[PDB]
C-alpha cells in the first residue's frame, strides 16, 4: 500500500498419537 | 366427468427393500463424488451402508 | 443395485455387478426412454420414463 | 448447383424416402402391400378438374431466410401444424420464377437473398419452373380464387386402392382399407415422412419433360401413393381396431370420401379448418400436373 | 424370545407361532490371548422346509482382502435389466444372445 | 461346452499356471530348483493308505449360485480363510453326478440351477465323474467317517523333494528344504496360486482314461508338485532366515511331517484346526485316485 515489504513462512508439521479405535473392518 | 381413477404425482410399488445392520462394521475411508454424481447414485448407497 | 456401480467400497462386490453390465445380455438404464406409443395427443403427450 | 441430373433429381440417390417399418426401415414399395382392401356397396364418378386462376402473390422480399420447403412438408403431413395458411412466406417465394434474380434455393430447401459459398443449390433454372407453379397455392385461401374439397377426393382413392381396371375405368367402388399394426403405427409413419425433403420430388416434377417424365411417373408411382395415404388418413371418418387371434389390426373407414373431420382425435393426425383449405388446393396442382 | 421343547409337543394343530433362527455369518472371531471353553452349545431345532427364501443380496463385507467372505451371495441379473415395451402392449426381456 | 480335448483338459492354453517370480512371471518346472535339499537323520515309512467311505451328503438344491469351485482352492491354498468346512455348498454339489440334471458346473468354476445361453460350460459327462469323487470330502469333518492328518503327510515329502531312487524305495530320509528369496515370497506365492481354476486340473483327473492319463500324470508331474510345497508350508515347524554374503535364505525345517501347528504366523500361511480336517481329507482322495 506504501512500503513494499518482506515476509517469511516455514511449512508446519502435525502429529497425534495413534489414537484407539472400537469398531472393526474386515470379517 | 365419472373420473374413475386418480392420478398421483410418484408411483409406490408393492415390493420393497429391508436391511438389518451390523453397527460395528464402518469403513475408515470417507469417500466423495461431485452432486449430480451423488443424486442419481445417493439414497440407494444409503439403503447399503 | 447397479445404480451403486463404482460407489461402494466392498471390492469383491464390485465386480459382479461390472460383469453382468457388460455380457450385453442386460442393459441398466433410468431417465426418459425411447418409446412406441410417443406424440399420441390425449389431450396432453405421451411420453415413457 | 448439381446442374441436373437427367432422369430426374430423384435418381440421384443422396436424398431417398424411407418408411421406417418399426426396428427396420424400409421401401414405400415393401409397406404398401400389408395393407388389403373391402369393397363396399359405395360408388364414385371420377370428376374432372377445373384450371386453376393464373394471380400469384406479387413479389416483396422482406427479410426472413423463409423456409419455404420446410412449411409445405408440415402441412399436408405435419402433426397439429399451426398458421400454416399464413401470406407472408409464400409472397417471397414467388420471386423465384423471375428470370435474372438474385436469390438462389438452397438444398436443404432454405431460400436466400443475393447468394452463399458455402452452401450448393438447384440451378436457377430448375427452380424457376418450379415456383412458376406452386407459387400459385399461396393465396389458395382467398374467397374468390379458393379451391374445391368435398370432390378431389375422387381421385385420391382410386390411387391408394385403384384397381388396375379401376383407374382404366372411370368408376371405382368405395373402399375400407385394413392392414397389420402395431399400435402407434398411424402417427409414427406420419412423425417418418415429414423428413423426405418433398421439394426434391417436386422441383423436378416441372423440370422432367417427355421421355424423362415417361419414366419418372413409372418409377416413382410408391413415393406419390406413400403420402397420399398418409394424407387421406386424417380424412377417413372411423377407425375400427380388429382384435384377431393374437394380433391387432387398424381399419381405415372409408378410402374416398371427405368425412369433413376428425378420422381418430387419438389413433391418427387431424386437419383444422385451414388444413382443408390448403391440401385441397395442393392436390388440384400436382394431380393436375402430375396427369 | 426362547421357547421350550415340553411346549413344542401340546402346541394346538391351527395355531401358527414363530420361532427366531440365528444367522451369524458376519461375526469377528475372539482374540488370541482368552480363557478357553468346555463342552459347550448344544441345538435342539432344525428346519428343512427351507427358510432362505427372500434375499437379494447377503453380507455386503469384504473379507481381507479382494474375495468374497464363505457363503456371501450378489444381486441376481434380473433386477439389473430394464428391458423394451411389447410389439403391442408389455414389456418384454433384454433378450439373450 | 467346450466337449473335451483328447489328451486333458489342461491341454487347452486358455487357463494354464503361472507361479509369479516377484515382476517376471514363469512355469513351475523352472521354480522348483531354485530350492536345494539337506538330508538330516529322520525316518519316514511310507505308508498305506485306507479306502474312503461312500456316503457323500444327499441332493437338496437351497438356491444359492454356490462357488464350489471357489471355495475348494481357498481353504487349500487361501490366506486365513474362514467357514471353509461348512455343510450347505457340498450337498449342493453332490447333485451333480446325477444322471439327467438341469445344473450345469459353470467354466469359470461357478454353479447353476438349470442353466444359461451367454455362458459355456464343462459337458454334463465331464462333471459327472468329477462330482461323484470330490463330493464325498463335503463330511470330511463328521467324527465317524473323519479322515487322518498325521500320517498322509509321509508322502506330501517324497514327491516335494522325493528322489527317484526314494520314490522308486519305500524309505526317505527326513529333509530340510531351502531357497533363494525376496523376503515376503512365501506369502507372496500363496497369494499367487489361489487363482489357477483348480478346478480345470481335477474334473479332468477323473474323465482322462488309460492313455491319455499315462501323459497326463508325467507332464503334470509339476503343476500338482507345486500346490503340495505351497501346503506343506503352514504345516512344518520352524522357518530360518539365513544372512550370507549379500544374499537372504529362507529354510522351511521338516518337509515329511505334520508339527500340528504355525509354521511361522508372520512369514508364511497358517492351518486352523478346521484345516487339517480338510486338507487331510482332500489329500486322501487326489493320492489315491492320483495312484
Amino acid at each position: 500500500a506504501k512500503i513494499a515489504t518482506a515476509s517469511s513462512a516455514r511449512q508446519t508439521d502435525v502429529e497425534k498419537p495413534a489414537d484407539v479405535t472400537f469398531t472393526i473392518e474386515n470379517v | 366427468l365419472s373420473d374413475d381413477f386418480k392420478q398421483i404425482s410418484d408411483p409406490k410399488g408393492y415390493l420393497t427393500y429391508s436391511v438389518k445392520y451390523e453397527d460395528q462394521f464402518t469403513k475408515k475411508d470417507k469417500l466423495r463424488a461431485s452432486e449430480a454424481d451423488d443424486r442419481i447414485v445417493g439414497p440407494t448407497v444409503n439403503l447399503f451402508k | 443395485p447397479a445404480l451403486l456401480r463404482d460407489f461402494t467400497q466392498v471390492n469383491w462386490l464390485n465386480r459382479d455387478i461390472t460383469n453382468m453390465l457388460q455380457q450385453a445380455g442386460t442393459k441398466y438404464g433410468l431417465g426418459l426412454t425411447e418409446t412406441r406409443l410417443d406424440y399420441v395427443r390425449l389431450v396432453k403427450t405421451i411420453v415413457g420414463h | 448447383m448439381l446442374q441436373q441430373p437427367t432422369g430426374g433429381y430423384t435418381t440421384l440417390e443422396q436424398f431417398a424416402f424411407t418408411i421406417r417399418n418399426d426396428g427396420t426401415n424400409a421401401t414405400p414399395t415393401q409397406f404398401l402391400q400389408l395393407l388389403s382392401y373391402e369393397a363396399t356397396e359405395n360408388e364414385l364418378v371420377k370428376k374432372t378438374i377445373p384450371t386453376p386462376e393464373t394471380h400469384l402473390p406479387s413479389a416483396r422480399n422482406v427479410p426472413g431466410n423463409v423456409y419455404i420447403e420446410d412449411a409445405i412438408t408440415q402441412a399436408l403431413f405435419g402433426i397439429s401444424a399451426q398458421n400454416v395458411n399464413a401470406h407472408g412466406y409464400f409472397s417471397r417465394l414467388s420471386a423465384l420464377a423471375l428470370p435474372n434474380t438474385s436469390a438462389r434455393l438452397g438444398l436443404d430447401g432454405v431460400i436466400y437473398n443475393s447468394e452463399t459459398i458455402n452452401i450448393p443449390f438447384y440451378d436457377p433454372a430448375a427452380v424457376a419452373n418450379f415456383a412458376a407453379t406452386y407459387a400459385k397455392l399461396g393465396n389458395a385461401s382467398t374467397p374468390r380464387y379458393r379451391a374445391d374439397m368435398i370432390d378431389i377426393y375422387a381421385h385420391v382413392g382410386l390411387e391408394l386402392a385403384g384397381t388396375d381396371a379401376e383407374r382404366a375405368a372411370g368408376v371405382m367402388p368405395v373402399k375400407r382399407a385394413k392392414f397389420d399394426s402395431w399400435e402407434g403405427s398411424l402417427i409414427s409413419l406420419s412423425r417418418d415422412v415429414v423428413n423426405w425433403k418433398i421439394l426434391a420430388f417436386l422441383i423436378d416434377l416441372c423440370s422432367l419433360e417427355g421421355e424423362a417424365l415417361r419414366a419418372f411417373k413409372t418409377r416413382n408411382r410408391d413415393v406419390f401413393r406413400m403420402m397420399l395415404f398418409i394424407m387421406s388418413t386424417a380424412v377417413a371418418a372411423n377407425v375400427v381396431n380388429r382384435k384377431v387371434t393374437k394380433r391387432v389390426d387398424r381399419v381405415l373407414e372409408y378410402i374416398g370420401v371427405n368425412s369433413m373431420r376428425t378420422a381418430g382425435r387419438t389413433a391418427t393426425i387431424t386437419y383444422d379448418l385451414s388444413r382443408h383449405e390448403f391440401a385441397a388446393k395442393f392436390l388440384q396442382l400436382t394431380f393436375t400436373r402430375w396427369n | 424370545q426362547h421357547v421350550d421343547a415340553e411346549s413344542i409337543m401340546t402346541a394346538p394343530k391351527g395355531k401358527l407361532f414363530h420361532l427366531q433362527f440365528m444367522d451369524g455369518l458376519l461375526r469377528p472371531e475372539p482374540s488370541a490371548f482368552d480363557p478357553p471353553a468346555s463342552g459347550e452349545d448344544m441345538r435342539l431345532i432344525y428346519p428343512l422346509q427351507p427358510i432362505s427364501v427372500a434375499r437379494s443380496m447377503r453380507a455386503i463385507v469384504n473379507h481381507n482382502e479382494v474375495d468374497r467372505p464363505r457363503g456371501a451371495v450378489a444381486p441376481s441379473s434380473y433386477e439389473m435389466d430394464t428391458g423394451t415395451l411389447s410389439r403391442n402392449g408389455d414389456l418384454l426381456y433384454s433378450p439373450v444372445a
